[PDB]
């Protein structure tokens, strides 16, 4: 559930 | 690039050449300050120019103070119409516009309102409305003697204060600094000396400081 | 000294001369010198 | 089958996307019409205000429509590709690096001009002053090297094969990561405002000491009321580039600094949120240079209507 | 004169393009002279340097550095040899060209006025007319260095002059809104137009050297006919109320040209007075503006530091 987009 | 027999590279490679000297000549050209004079009477102009070097046109001067190089231009000499060649004097940082103060008596009409319709043709004219005008009363012991013996109501009808030296001053050095027109744009700094005083020379490079720092101002981005 | 006929005098010679005028005329791009050299 | 899809609502996306646009567009004329003019004697201020237009444009053109196209609507099935995504964000990390040192040297550029004016005249020369330009471009190219040797392209679906479950993401592991991003938010944004705060407290020092006590008349206090407007025009470019540039290099520092033990699904909504309100003011800065720089000098305002009309 | 020329055609519009665009100086390019082999046009700029420009394919091949940046003047030796500048230290330096050491040296540091040095053209490469700020006109051997007949008769400043091209005689404009027409053997004056409100800027020979056309400040170009004594054609019109900076005609004398501190070029035909052409490719004063003598191009220069060479 990490966001991936910086 | 077709290289034209090999000499017209040459030529503009020459042209480079020329292009590095004439560039760093450039650099130097906006390193030198400069500083026209003008004086209607003799104002002490050689007083000043000599306390200036010691720290028939054009006579130049490239004294330099406080590591940084300075111009200039003692131009009173020369006696010409001075509507035409006054707009190769634009672009200077600073007039240095000295004025005798015991020429308040002598008569022709009164010198010292033809140095004050100078100082108005100097102050008012549009090469210089962004160049700042430095103001130099001169031979003020002499003025403390004449205005000890003489009044100042024969110079100027109009004024009935004391006579005393401070007020006086104050009242013609107010006389000067109301001539500017165009007061948001130039400055005219004021100084008083005798021919003493080697806070003199220094003081320029307090007035060249104000005229530079305010000069970046109007073009480095800020008001 | 009759300003109307010095004057014609310079009309006459400017009209003598405006043939071959390498100005008023014009270029042809080739004969012109000043081409825009783009090298 | 679609997972690590946000469910982000679509009135909060067209307002954002809206604002974003509006942005964009006002932001390029603004950039467009001050580079032209900039492209229409100590002119050494010129090149750095040319160059962070430049700066703010590209950023902008750049980043701004394809940032709309594969980042609010279409999500993590991309279609920029690998040399897309790598370049993408070579230019941004470029551009970010390329607007934070020119806001250095434009404030290194006034204080000397200010407050050592004759070491301006000595020292900053229009050759050097383009050989500094080019020197800002270099190093945000050599700093921005790096954001290609860090991206990259990563299947997270089920197995890790299907095409519709690739991101392109920084692609290294946590600890580099962390490295390069937190050198980039050291340089590039606290350097910036250390130098750019210093310099511009220190001019703005220098003005008020210089028209306050005056070492003469201060001419009906007009001119010097414009150099309030100027220290206006000062303190409005250094409060913009902290208020912009922070809350982004903030959000860059906060992907970084949690590693999934932090993150919920209300946090995860929020950081993509956050993400839109950052880039919002990341394209607030890049429209609001030229503005501040237009709107606030009423020269600027009457040329730029002549250029305009 | 166009009052009775009128039944002829006029020329159209004279469109002219920026052919060249020679970048190079520092300050404002004060004055420029063509060559006689319509390639090397000399121009000098107040920073200093006066620049030997190869028109044909913008290359410098010469910048000569003067003792003093106050430069106000400039000419082209005929045989290309010398090149002249004066200006507001009062002495016309006569440079070399032609040198067997290479590189350019002054030839004679000329002196001998207490006014500035306005305007100076070559007779031969042996004599050089100046026109200076002290009033008088003169004529100059560079051997001896002394001046062999200085032209007393101008009663205020005399600011631009010019030679007729068969360097026998030349013509001094001067702030007494009059133009003098001298002459080099007898040494004294042949005629005085008048008809100007104000002073005169600058001031150009038509080809035949049987007419000239004064610039004054007002704006109002006056071609002069030598014998008649009067005034012939009065080049003005409205919206045009700044100085004229520098005259220049053509070959044929059909196209005169103006440069105005309007910021930009008034190409005016000479028989008809119409502004015929516009050429308002600088931002600043047109100082300067030459036409070479075969007459193919057309060089200015401005006080924007830059040399537009126009077709």
């Amino acid at each position: 559930r990490r966001p991936y987009i910086l | 690039g077709c290289t034209l027999s090999a000499e017209d590279k040459a030529a503009v490679e020459r042209s480079k050449m020329i292009d590095r000297n004439l560039r760093e000549d450039g650099e130097k050209a906006a390193r030198e300050v400069k500083l026209l004079l003008l004086g209607a009477g003799e104002s002490g102009k050689s007083t000043i120019v000599k306390q200036m070097k010691i720290i028939t046109g054009i006579v130049e001067t490239h004294f330099t103070f406080k590591d940084l190089h300075f111009k200039m231009f003692d131009v009173g000499g020369q006696r010409s119409e001075r509507k035409k060649w006054i707009h190769c004097f634009e672009g200077v940082t600073a007039i240095i516009f000295c004025v005798a103060l015991s020429d308040y008596d002598l008569v022709l009409m009164n010198r010292m309102h033809e140095s004050m319709k100078l100082f108005d043709s100097i102050c008012n004219n549009k090469w210089f409305t962004d160049t700042s005008i430095i103001l130099f009363l001169n031979k003020k012991d002499l003025f403390e003697e004449k205005i000890k013996k003489s009044p100042l109501t024969i110079c100027y009808p109009e004024y009935a204060g004391s006579n005393t030296y401070e007020e006086a001053a104050a009242y013609i050095q107010c006389q000067f600094e109301d001539l500017n027109k165009r007061k948001d744009t130039k400055e005219i700094y004021t100084h008083f000396t005798c021919a003493t005083d080697t806070k003199n020379v220094q003081f320029v490079f307090d007035a060249v400081t104000d005229v530079i720092i305010k000069n970046n101002l109007k073009d480095c981005g800020l008001f | 000294m009759l300003v109307s006929k010095c004057c014609e005098e310079v009309r006459d010679y400017v009209e003598e001369r405006s043939g071959e005028d390498p100005l008023v005329k014009g270029i042809p791009e080739d004969k012109n010198p000043f081409k825009e050299l783009k090298g | 089958n679609s997972d690590l899809d946000v469910n982000t609502d679509i009135y909060s996306k067209v307002l954002v996307t809206a604002i974003y646009l509006a942005l964009f567009v006002v932001g390029t004329v603004g950039n467009s019409v001050t580079l032209f003019t900039l492209a229409r004697l100590q002119s050494t201020v010129d090149y750095y205000l040319g160059s962070l237009a430049l700066s703010d444009l590209l950023i902008l053109l750049l980043a701004m429509p394809v940032e709309l196209y594969n980042f609010i609507w279409v999500h993590h099935p991309w279609a920029f590709g690998d040399a897309g995504c790598r370049g993408y964000y070579f230019l941004r990390d470029a551009c970010t690096y390329a607007t934070a040192l020119n806001v250095v040297s434009l404030s290194v550029e006034r204080y000397l001009a200010i407050c050592h004016p004759f070491k301006a005249k000595t020292l900053m020369s229009r050759s050097r002053t383009k050989k500094f330009i080019s020197a800002i471009w270099l190093a945000s190219a050599l700093l921005a090297i790096p954001m290609l040797f860090t991206m990259g392209l990563q299947n997270l679906s089920g197995d890790g094969t299907h095409p519709g479950g690739l991101v392109c993401t920084p692609i290294v592991d946590t600890a580099t990561l962390k490295v390069v991003i937190q050198v980039n938010t050291f340089m590039s944004f606290l350097f910036p405002m250390l130098v750019a705060s210093i310099l511009n407290t220190v001019i703005a020092n220098k003005l008020t000491v210089m028209v306050h006590q005056a070492a003469n008349m201060t001419i009906e206090p007009g001119r010097v009321q414009a150099l309030r407007r100027g220290v206006l025009v000062l303190r409005a470019v250094v409060i913009a580039f902290v208020v912009c540039w922070l809350p982004y290099h903030v959000r860059r520092l906060m992907f970084c600094y949690i590693s999934d033990e932090q993150w919920t699904t209300f946090l995860f909504d929020f950081y993509h949120y956050f993400y839109m309100l950052t880039n919002a003011l990341v394209y607030v800065s890049a429209a609001i240079n030229p503005i501040l720089y237009n709107l606030v000098s009423a020269n600027f305002r009457q040329v730029f209507l002549s250029t305009l009309a | 004169l166009s009052q009775i020329t009128n039944n002829i055609d006029p020329v159209g519009r004279i469109q002219m393009r920026t052919r060249r665009t020679l970048r190079g100086h520092l300050a404002k390019i004060y004055a420029m002279h063509w060559g006689t082999d319509s390639r090397l046009l000399v121009s000098a700029s107040q920073d200093g340097k006066l620049i030997i420009w190869d028109s044909y394919t913008t290359n410098k091949v010469h910048a000569i550095p003067l003792r003093s940046s106050w430069v106000m003047t400039c000419a082209y030796a005929p045989s290309g040899n010398y090149v002249a500048c004066g200006g507001l230290d009062n002495i016309c330096s006569i440079y070399n060209l032609k040198t067997r050491e290479g590189n350019v040296r002054v030839s004679r540091e000329l002196a001998g006025h207490t006014g500035y040095l306005s305007c100076c053209r070559f007779l031969d490469d042996n004599q050089i007319v100046t026109s200076s700020g002290d009033t008088t006109c003169a004529l100059w051997d560079i051997e001896t260095g002394q001046q062999t007949t200085t032209f007393t008769g101008h009663t205020g400043d005399v600011m631009s002059l010019s030679l007729a091209p068969d360097t026998r005689l030349f013509v001094s404009g001067a702030c007494d809104a009059s133009a003098k027409l001298w002459d080099v053997r007898e040494g004294m004056c042949r005629q005085t137009f008048t008809g100007h409100e104000s002073d005169i800027n600058a001031i150009c020979f038509f080809p035949n050297g049987n007419a000239f056309a004064t610039g004054s400040d007002d704006a109002t170009c006056r071609l002069f006919d030598l014998r008649a004594d009067q005034e012939l054609m009065t080049y003005s019109h409205d919206n045009i109320i700044c100085g004229i900076t520098s005259v220049s005609f053509s070959k044929s004398g059909r196209l005169l040209l103006a440069g105005y501190d309007d910021f930009n070029c008034n190409v005016w035909d000479a028989l008809k007075a119409d502004r015929a052409g516009v050429l308002a490719g600088h931002d600043n004063r047109v100082s300067c503006l030459g036409v070479t003598d075969d007459g193919m191009a057309v060089a200015t220069g401005s006080w924007d530091s830059f040399l537009k060479i126009w077709n």
